[PDB]
């Protein structure tokens, strides 16, 4: 998926890539992911705040 | 029931006449499960675990800090409206801006 037009439709939404390579036990993950959200949507929220 | 060795060994069953505060659901399927590792107890549900939430409680030590926390729990020390600190000794609340109390109690 791409982007047909920069200069119209560049409205998109907050996306993020991860990959790690190792693996991970459910309860690991669980906390994990829980962190992982906090710490972004703090740091976007931050980033908006102070410049957006 | 627990102890100071089957404290992650016997599942936890509680009542569930309210909602779980981690999951937000009446009744759970089976009882929840407790873990020990690097200094933390780790709390989460048995068996289809995206079911619930997990929950992280930190216990690291710091005896100074544990005496504030025994220290406060007592309710001895008070903060005022003002801002000054009140301290109860010897059968009294007594308060002194250019002296301080907090290490006499
Ligand atoms: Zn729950």
């Amino acid at each position: 998926e791409s982007l047909r037009d920069e200069e119209a439709y560049s409205i998109v939404r907050i996306f993020m890539d991860v990959d790690l390579d190792a693996c991970l036990d459910e309860i690991d993950y669980l906390t994990a992911i829980q962190d992982f959200i906090i710490e972004v949507s703090n740091c976007v929220a931050r980033f908006a705040f102070t410049e957006c | 029931d627990l102890d100071e060795n089957n404290f992650t060994t016997v599942p936890l069953v509680i009542d569930y006449v309210t909602p779980c505060a981690l999951c937000k659901k009446r009744s759970h399927k089976h009882p929840h499960q407790l873990s020990l590792e690097n200094g933390a107890i780790r709390i989460y549900k048995t068996g289809n675990p995206h079911s619930c939430k997990v929950k992280i409680v930190p216990l690291d030590g710091n005896k100074l800090f544990n005496i504030a926390q025994r220290i406060l729990d007592t309710n001895s020390v008070l903060l005022t409206e003002r801002g000054d600190h009140i301290v109860w000794i010897n059968n009294s609340w007594k308060f002194n801006s250019e002296e301080p109390l907090i290490t006499k109690l």
